[PDB]
């Protein structure tokens, strides 16, 4: 879901993870 | 640092900050990691705080968490977070997968939100997400 300001990035979640 | 960045802080910051109280607690560390197969104990979980909570009051704010991932920024760390989104391991991670992944993040996302993510990453432009490319990614 959209949300003006916020953007999903594969990289931040890549190291968000472990 | 650019606009688009900042945003993308915006929305780490929240997936962890369930319950959007502009804080970041071990609870709310544990429950992700757990979300992503992990199972930190509460000694690993205050840790990650402590190491990063300038103000000592417990919890994470939203430039201790830029912090904790600048400092994030071997192979085996690289190949564990592969295969939380390499489900099949077939040794892609497809869209599908990706979407699975932030489902269980508590994150619903459109086919081009997620079409999205795995553009960013995808190189050889199949459609997909391979192991250098994650690696080229994360590095
Ligand atoms: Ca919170
Ligand atoms: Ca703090
Ligand atoms: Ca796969
Ligand atoms: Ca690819």
């Amino acid at each position: 879901k959209k949300r003006f300001s916020f953007k999903k990035s594969f990289k931040l979640s890549g190291f968000s993870f472990k | 640092l650019t606009e688009e960045q900042i945003a993308e802080f915006k929305e780490a910051f929240s997936l962890f900050d369930k319950d959007g109280d502009g804080t970041i607690t071990t609870k709310e560390l544990g429950t992700v990691m757990r979300s992503l197969g992990q199972n930190p104990t509460e000694a690993e979980l205050q840790d990650m705080i402590n190491e990063v909570d300038a103000d000592g009051n417990g919890t994470i704010d939203f430039p201790e968490f830029l912090t904790m991932m600048a400092r994030k920024m071997s192979e085996e760390e690289i190949r564990e977070a592969f295969r939380v989104f390499d489900k099949d391991g077939n040794g892609y991670i497809s869209a599908a997968e990706l979407r699975h992944v932030m489902t269980n993040l508590g994150e619903k996302l459109t086919d081009e939100e997620v079409d999205e993510m795995i553009r960013e990453a995808d190189i050889d432009g199949d459609g997909q997400v391979n192991y250098e490319e994650f690696v080229q990614m994360m590095t």
